[PDB]
């Protein structure tokens, strides 16, 4: 029907200011929550994901034909994400954390 | 500062 390597839902943001995201990961009491969101320019993206007492929004390039994740280029965000589920992404979070909470599973 | 941090899975 209407699957895809795209599309879906829940883990991107297109519209909100570049702050207030902070503040939306800030109001969540918890160690460990990632997301994604639009900047203000389809050129870019960014992984906006909190652990502990703080918060690690982070930037996503997009080259001409592909994407810069950060030490590589992948072939789309999706795919990023895939091959991501299981590896690292900085020096210690992940996406591990989804959504996060002692009444949540 | 903390408001971005580059995807990098540890420095090796």
């Amino acid at each position: 029907g209407s699957p895809g390597i795209h599309e879906s839902k829940e883990w991107y943001h297109a519209s909100l200011t570049r702050a207030q995201a902070e503040h939306m990961l800030m109001r969540v009491p918890r160690d460990g929550a990632f997301l994604v969101r639009k900047r203000n320019e389809p050129n870019s993206y960014a992984i906006s994901f909190r652990a502990e007492g703080k918060i690690k929004h982070c930037r996503v390039q997009q080259e001409g034909q592909t994407v810069m994740l950060g030490n590589s280029e992948f072939d789309s965000l999706v795919d990023l994400i895939s091959y991501y589920e299981k590896h690292p992404l900085y020096r210690k979070m992940k996406l591990r954390y989804p959504i996060n909470e002692e009444n949540s599973s | 500062d903390n408001d971005y941090i580059i995807p990098l899975p540890d420095p090796k």
